[PDB]
RNA sequence: UAGGGGAUCGAAGAUGAUCAGAUACCGUCGUAGUCUUAACCAUAAACUAUGCCGACUAGGGAUCGGGUGGUGUUUUUUUAAUGACCCACUCGGCACCUUACGAGAAAUCAAAGUCUUUGGGUUCUGGGGGGAGUAUGGUCGCAAGGCUGAAACUUAAAGGA
């Protein structure tokens, strides 16, 4: 990757112009945007190469709704992820809880570098795979 | 009460309260830093230091005397040693036994004992897994221990 | 081990107190400890108690009245809501007067009849009578 | 430290160790299999219809002698062939063979009453009409 | 006994007592400047050894470890401390 | 199961005794096994026939392990030192006595107590007697066998003190 086209295919992010007729300086365009919700919109994307339509930042997917974390489990797709959510619940006989636990399947850009153990913060879209609905959002590391 | 055996053992040290000096004792701090470190490279164990030093010299514990604890010092020194002393004389113990076991496979008591200690030595070594003094997955293998000292 | 401290001292001081010690000693010290006490002796259950310190967690003195009835820890420490210690006086309390339930707020290491004057409620931890 | 876990997060091991305990108790063994709708006669019943075969005859179990009236039934189902009883005088005659009756329990669940051995039901009507009146004389019969 | 000042007991109680119970615990071994004969150095052992340690250098032996407490050799003043 | 060991006991097998019979009791020999290495099986009256955590009730006198104090008992060596010892105290045992305020069908029980004044925490089990822990399936084992576990039928008692 890092080579950009590879997915035969080509790659833009849709409605952008540049102006071979016309004095060209800078070359290419950035488009970018900024989630929001309290975020902070780094600057590995407003400088990063990759396409990805699937990013936030660098493409056409909203977030809204839930914000949610947790811990990584695995990563082995290519640009996507899993995170678990240990929570605690409370059964009104044995007055206790146990540690349960649900698998979460997540979208992502080049922008972050996760390892697995991270700690990650992540948003809510439309639909986005099969199973996938939340475009992780901010990670930490050590 | 020994985590393996039927035994509830008691004695250690009844530190003695005196944060600060001995008073009968007047020399320097300073002055056993300059020991331990005369002493470690000659060939040295932190456990064995004090012993050394408790027996010979004004110590009483490095501890009063310096505001720090053996190791901490060898480590501003770095004489710490690749492995965590205690742990060096366990795997030792691994070798100094399986050895013994192979001259004489008609052998249970030993065996088990063997065991026992491959555990006493997993839990020790997945503590000097979490707290970054064993970079990470380590790992103890039975077979390599005999050019990791000899 | 031990593995719980609360514990531990309590039920000797309600084994020293049935046999008409006069008091205790008790080892593992705490704050939790200090402050339970506090509580207890405000109300009239026992007297003075002369912490000791040796640098560790530490030994402590409580000398007697011969009152003290009963002070067992509950003990998982359970949540507990305002309306619900409504359901444990009666259930560990001879009466209702009398003999404090007791808990852990925010403020507070405090029972419960101080507990309305400040409409306040977490967790649960011992109980006196 | 009596042996069950106690302390918070204990809720998982006790939903368990009672659904595992309940086993045994009797009960909850009939009603899991529930036995009731395979085994027995009436399966999820509470009674039935069935015609008479003969007319026999059952004496006592032992601190007593008393040659019963019984009769075998053909039910209007699974076919089981049963035996059952008979109240009141002689009371048999009123159940003249290959006759219509309504059977029901004996009161006691499976199992098996007073003098009485392998036997578990009672003659309530025949052709319908009591028994009770085919013995206290408020009826009579087809 | 229905009753007692455990604050400060005797001061007997203590010394039969075990080293880990007299309340604040402490130590029973301690410290001793010795003058082998020939040298007037004064080298600062300990009651219980585990090492004989040598006086200074002179090389003299002093005394030897056994279960607790060194046996000393005939010379030496042993003062205490 | 396969090697090593195979003194002594000693099912099995043989015997002589006793006896109406005696394939048993009694006696003398006796493979196998008892013993060990390496691998199986997982049952027992595996027994306090009493789940563990806890917390609270009523007296004692013993003991094992610690610890604290007593110008405490000897040790004598010069005083100490320790050490054994005595006693005082305690914490943790392994039990025991005595009461019964309580509990129980009782016998008995500091726990089988704090239970119709019914509720501190939670895991297993049983619901008449047999049929039968069998028949079946399913499974672990090389096998012996284990764990799982029916029903039809029969019966007014079987049982506890």
């Amino acid at each position: 990757e890092l080579t950009v086209q590879s997915e035969r295919a080509f790659q833009k992010q849709p409605h952008i112009f540049n102006n071979p007729k016309v004095k060209t300086s800078k070359r290419t365009k950035r488009w970018y945007k900024n989630a929001g919700l309290g975020f902070k919109t780094p600057k590995t994307a407003i400088e990063g190469s990759y396409i990805d339509k699937k990013c936030p930042f660098t493409g056409l997917v909203s977030i809204r709704g839930k914000i949610l974390t947790g811990t990584v489990v695995s990563t082995k797709m290519h640009r996507t992820i899993v995170i678990r959510r240990a929570y605690l619940h409370y059964i009104p006989k044995y007055n206790r809880y146990e540690k349960r636990h649900k698998n979460v399947p997540v979208h992502v850009s080049p922008a972050f570098r996760v390892q697995v153990g991270d700690i990650v913060t992540v948003g809510q879209c439309r639909p986005i795979s099969k199973t996938v609905r939340f475009n992780v959002v901010k990670v930490s590391a050590a | 009460g020994r985590m393996h055996s039927a035994g509830k053992g008691i004695s250690s040290s009844a530190i003695p309260y005196s944060r600060n000096a001995p008073a009968w004792f007047k020399l320097s701090s300073e002055s056993v830093i300059e020991q331990i470190v005369k002493y470690a490279r000659k060939g040295l164990t932190p456990s064995q230091i004090g012993v050394l030093l408790r027996d010979a010299h004004g110590v009483t514990q490095a501890r009063v005397i310096t505001g720090n604890k053996i190791m901490r010092i060898l480590k501003s020194n770095g004489l710490a040693p690749e492995i965590p002393e205690d742990l060096y004389y366990l795997i030792k113990k691994a070798v100094s036994v399986r050895k013994h076991l192979e001259r004489n496979r008609k052998d249970k008591d030993a065996k088990f004992r063997l065991i026992l200690i491959e555990s006493r030595i997993h839990r020790l070594a997945r503590y000097y897994r979490t707290v970054a003094v064993l970079p990470p997955n380590w790992k103890y293998e039975s077979a390599t221990a005999s050019a990791l000292v000899n | 081990t031990r593995s719980s401290v609360l514990a531990d001292a309590l039920n000797a001081i309600n084994n020293a107190e049935k046999t008409g010690k006069r008091q205790v000693l008790i080892r593992p010290s705490s704050k939790v400890i200090i402050k339970f006490l506090q509580v207890m002796q405000k109300h009239g259950y026992i007297g003075e108690f002369e912490y000791i310190d040796d640098h560790r967690s530490g030994k402590i003195v409580v000398q007697l009245n011969g009152r003290l009835n009963k002070c067992g820890v509950i003990s998982p420490r359970f949540n507990v809501k305002i309306g619900d210690i409504e359901k444990w006086t009666a259930n560990l309390l001879p009466a209702r007067q009398f003999g404090y339930v007791i808990l852990t707020t925010s403020a507070g290491i405090m029972d419960h009849e101080e507990a309305r004057r400040k409409h306040v409620s977490g967790k649960i931890l011992g109980f006196v009578y | 430290g009596k042996g069950k876990p106690r302390g918070l997060n204990s809720a998982r091991k006790l939903r368990v160790h009672r659904r595992n305990n309940r086993w045994a108790e009797n009960n909850y063994k009939k009603r899991l299999l529930g036995t009731a709708f395979k085994s027995s006669p009436f399966g999820g019943s509470s009674h039935a219809k069935g015609i008479v075969l003969e007319k026999l005859g059952i004496e006592s179990k032992q601190p007593n002698s008393a040659i019963r009236k019984c009769v075998r039934v053909q039910l209007i189902k699974n076919g089981k062939k049963v035996t059952a009883f008979v109240p009141n005088a002689g009371c048999l005659n009123f159940v003249d063979e290959n006759d219509e009756v309504l059977l029901a329990g004996f009161g006691r669940k499976g199992k098996a009453k007073g003098d009485i051995p392998g036997v578990r039901f009672k003659v309530v009507k025949v052709s319908g009409v009591s028994l009770l009146a085919l013995w206290k004389e408020k009826k009579e019969k087809p | 006994v229905l009753v007692q000042d455990l604050l400060h007991p005797t001061a007997a109680s203590e010394a039969r007592k075990h080293k880990l119970k007299t309340l604040v615990q402490g130590p029973r071994s301690y410290f001793l400047d010795v003058k082998c004969p020939g040298c007037l150095n004064i080298t600062t052992v300990f009651s219980h050894a585990q090492t004989a340690v040598t006086c200074e250098s002179c090389s003299t032996i002093l005394c030897t470890p056994t279960g607790g407490k060194a046996k000393l050799s005939e010379g030496t003043s042993f003062r205490r401390k």
